[PDB]
C-alpha cells in the first residue's frame, strides 16, 4: 500500500531534484518528505486535499485518505525503535501562533495518526521562534541537523515539522587500518582524493546487470536494514537515472544472489544538502496548496492559511563502523 | 575473484530488510561535496 506509493514518489521526486543540478550529490528521505505532506492533508480539503495525495503517488481509486492516514500511523508506530544496535526514530511536531484556533477533530487527528506534539510558538519574535523549531529538530537528529529553518516570515500561523534519525552498524564493519586514500573519479579525467574503505573476501548479495550496465551490492546493518549501492559503468549514470522506477528496483532486489567478492572499496564521507522543494512540489502536482486559492480549512475552520515553503534538510554518514543518516522537512505556513 | 571498487559516482538505498520501501537515498557524485 503505502510502500508502493513511497517508492513511486521517492524516483519522482529524485528525478525533479536531479534536474534542478544535474552535477550536485543529491540526498534525501522520501519518508520524511511524504509524512510532513500527508501530515498537512490532514487539514487540506477539495483540490488542494486531491492534489497532495495524488502528488504523493496514491492511486485514489485504489485507496481512499482514510487508509492513507491509516497506513502513516502504523509506520510511525512501526519505525520508532531505537535499541538493538539499531537506533531509528521519526518524530512529528506543529508549531502554532499563540492564541490562534484549530479545530478539535485537526488536533486529535494530528495527536494519534501523525503522534504529532503541539507547541505555541510566538511567531512575532522570529529569533525566539526559530531557535525553538531548530531546537527541537537539533535535540530529534542527535545534533545532527541544526539549521533546518534559516528564516521565518512574521506572517507565519504555523510550521509542521518531521524528522528522521538513523544509526546503524555494518554486519560487517570495515577495518579503519585497510582505509587510504585514493582516486574518486568526478569525470573520466577529474577525480578526488578520499579515504577509501576495504572489505576482503566477504560473501554477500550481488547482482551485475548486463542490461543497465550498472553492478548491485547489499551491505546490511546489524537489523532489519540494508543499503543497497548501484555502481553504474563509466558515463552511464544518467542511464540507470531514466531507468529508476520502482519495478527497477523491485527487479534488482530480485536478482541479488549471494556471490563471494575478493574486495571491495567504499569511499567514507560525511554529505549535506539543504533543499527548498516548492520547484519540486509544483512539478509534481501540488499546487494549490501554494496559492491563494489554498483549501486549508480543515485547520482551522476558515479558508485563511496557505503553505508559503517547504524545506528539507540531509545529513550522510558513511564510515567504518556503519551509517549514520538524519533528515527532516518543514512546512511553513503563513496567513492567507 | 571479483572486485567492486566504489571510486565513481554510485546510489546508496536503505531500505528495510524484509520490506519493499526506501527510508533514504542518496546520489554520491562527489564525496568531498
Amino acid at each position: 500500500g503505502l510502500a508502493s506509493a513511497n517508492v513511486d514518489f521517492a524516483f519522482s521526486l529524485y528525478k525533479q531534484l536531479v534536474l534542478k543540478a544535474p552535477d550536485k550529490n543529491v540526498i534525501f528521505s522520501p519518508l520524511s518528505i511524504s509524512t510532513a505532506l500527508a501530515f498537512l492533508s490532514l487539514g487540506a480539503h477539495n483540490t488542494t486535499l486531491t492534489e497532495i495525495l495524488k502528488g504523493l503517488k496514491f492511486n485514489l481509486t485504489e485507496t481512499s485518505e482514510a487508509e492513507i492516514h491509516q497506513s502513516f500511523q502504523h509506520l510511525l508506530r512501526t519505525l520508532n525503535q531505537s535499541s538493538d544496535e539499531l537506533q531509528l526514530s521519526m518524530g512529528n511536531a506543529m508549531f502554532v501562533k499563540e492564541q490562534l484556533s484549530l479545530l478539535d477533530r485537526f488536533t486529535e487527528d494530528a495527536k494519534r495518526l501523525y503522534g504529532s506534539e503541539a507547541f505555541a510558538t510566538d511567531f512575532q519574535d522570529s529569533a525566539a521562534a526559530k531557535k525553538l523549531i531548530n531546537d527541537y529538530v537539533k535535540n530529534g537528529t542527535r545534533g545532527k541537523i541544526t539549521d533546518l529553518i534559516k528564516d521565518l516570515d512574521s506572517q507565519t500561523m504555523m510550521v509542521l515539522v518531521n524528522y528522521i534519525f538513523f544509526k546503524a552498524k555494518w554486519e560487517m564493519p570495515f577495518d579503519p587500518q585497510d582505509t587510504h586514500q585514493s582516486r574518486f573519479y568526478l569525470s573520466k579525467k577529474k577525480w578526488v582524493m578520499v579515504p577509501m574503505m576495504s572489505l576482503h573476501h566477504l560473501t554477500i548479495p550481488y547482482f551485475r546487470d548486463e542490461e543497465l550496465s550498472c553492478t548491485v551490492v547489499e551491505l546490511k546493518y546489524t537489523g532489519n536494514a540494508s543499503a543497497l549501492f548501484i555502481l553504474p559503468d563509466q558515463d552511464k549514470m544518467e542511464e540507470v537515472e531514466a531507468m529508476l522506477l520502482p519495478e527497477t528496483l523491485k527487479r534488482w532486489r530480485d536478482s541479488l544472489e549471494f556471490r563471494e567478492i575478493g574486495e571491495l572499496y567504499l569511499p567514507k564521507f560525511s554529505i549535506s544538502r539543504d533543499y527548498n522543494l516548492n520547484d519540486i512540489l509544483l512539478q509534481l502536482g501540488i499546487e494549490e496548496a501554494f496559492t491563494s486559492k489554498a483549501d486549508l480549512s480543515g485547520i482551522t475552520g476558515a479558508r485563511n492559511l496557505a503553505v508559503s515553503q517547504v524545506v528539507h534538510k540531509a545529513v550522510l554518514d558513511v564510515f567504518e563502523e556503519g551509517t549514520e543518516a538524519s533528515r527532516a522537512t518543514a512546512v511553513k505556513i503563513t496567513l492567507l | 575473484g571479483t572486485i567492486v571498487r566504489f571510486n565513481r559516482p554510485f546510489l546508496m538505498i536503505i531500505v528495510p530488510t524484509d520490506t519493499q520501501n526506501i527510508f533514504f537515498m542518496s546520489k554520491v557524485t562527489n564525496p568531498k561535496q
